[PDB]
């Protein structure tokens, strides 16, 4: 299972990738 | 005639890592409520507080370089500072350099501001709700 | 990531970003809350009286352990237990060459062996001076725990009748070594001091000295 901090790290990493796909667009 | 409880205390002090046991000798339970590898130590926490003074709230990367030899979690840094100032979202303080003394006062004000509007949870003031 | 599974579309990305944001707030409070409970004296599942040491046994030099033990107990240990991480992987070689003999003078040793490492365990505990005396067996599927002996065990320290040579899984589908093992050691030695090598955080019982890279 994931811990709260691992989940948040995944979410933060995800957000960046998105924001950067919104960037590239 | 062996007193185990004393035995454990002695053994830990002379053999265990400093995170595992207190100078008291007793077992540091906080270390085992966290996954191995991910423990946040008291020397970690001052490092962070130093880094807000020197580099500012936003710049986790610069802090990671200087204070943690690159080995901290950038997200953990962000989260830890939220605690430091007692608010759930800190975009307000982004870029700012704050003093260890100021941070307490900032957080004290933020808990103050917080407790009142009734948006206060677990010692953090939730400016952002959802 | 993964790249494939994410939306490439603006509308997908915008709604994903919206949902990520709510989720971050959700897990933020869970983290702050968790972190706070810990600050205000929360208690771990670890028993009060155990000695956790996080180390690598290759690097570890036992002498400090030996000195500290002699210092606080006046005896070396009565029972040593090992679940080696066979080839997270240590070659047969560096597990084998551990200076175990320094560790105990008179008691029992217990070692876990998958069928492949079964023979290897025999001649590696013989090397450490032990005599093969017993094997516990665990059904879940089987794995052996081989038992050997050195020194004098004719003291009152070790009780002669052994509860079982069979052991059973605590829970269906389980892969951590069963608990009944700790009790059986309790049979063999009651309130003696024991050492475990290659320990895990779930492996900690009070009065036990546990050493491992993950503790």
């Amino acid at each position: 299972k994931f811990t709260n901090l691992e989940i948040l790290t995944h979410l933060y990493n995800l957000k960046a990738e998105i924001v950067r796909r919104l960037a590239e667009q | 005639p062996l007193d185990f409880t004393q035995y454990a205390k002695n053994m830990r002090k002379d053999l265990s890592n400093q995170d595992i046991c207190l100078e008291d000798g007793a077992l540091n339970h906080s270390y085992f409520l966290t996954k191995k590898g991910q423990y946040w130590t008291p020397l970690n926490q001052k490092a962070l507080q130093r880094g807000i003074e020197l580099f500012g709230v936003g710049n986790w990367k610069e802090i990671n370089y200087d204070e943690f030899s690159g080995k901290a979690n950038i997200v953990e840094l962000e989260l830890r500072t939220c605690m430091i100032l007692g608010i759930n979202d800190i975009t307000e303080y982004y870029g700012k350099k704050i003093s260890e003394e100021e941070q307490e006062e900032i957080k004290k004000s933020n808990i103050a501001k917080g407790k009142k509007e009734n948006k206060l949870k677990d010692n953090i003031y939730q400016k952002l709700q959802q | 990531d993964y790249l494939d599974r994410l939306p490439k579309s603006k509308k997908g990305l915008q709604g994903l970003l919206q949902d990520i944001e709510k989720r971050i707030l959700h897990y933020k409070q869970l983290f702050f809350k968790e972190q706070n409970e810990i600050a205000n004296g929360k208690r771990s599942m670890v028993p009060d009286n155990s000695i956790p040491i996080c180390s690598d046994v290759t690097k570890l030099n036992f002498q400090a352990l030996i000195d500290a033990q002699m210092r606080h107990a006046g005896k070396m240990f009565d029972v040593i237990m090992m679940d080696p991480p066979w080839q997270d992987s240590l070659s047969d070689e560096k597990i084998q060459n551990m200076p175990i003999q320094s560790l105990q003078q008179d008691g029992f040793i217990f070692v876990w062996a998958i069928n492949a490492k079964y023979r290897v365990t025999i001649k590696m505990i013989e090397n450490w001076g032990y005599k093969l005396v017993d094997e516990i067996t665990w059904v879940k599927a089987k794995e052996s725990c081989l038992i050997g002996v050195k020194g004098d065990v004719d003291n009152g320290r070790f009780k002669k009748n052994i509860a079982s040579d069979v052991i059973f899984s605590e829970r269906r589908g389980q892969s951590q070594k069963p608990e009944e093992i700790y009790q059986y050691i309790n049979q063999l030695c009651p309130n003696g001091n024991y050492l475990e090598i290659f320990a895990r955080r779930n492996n900690l019982h009070d009065n036990w000295v546990s050493i491992g890279n993950e503790l």
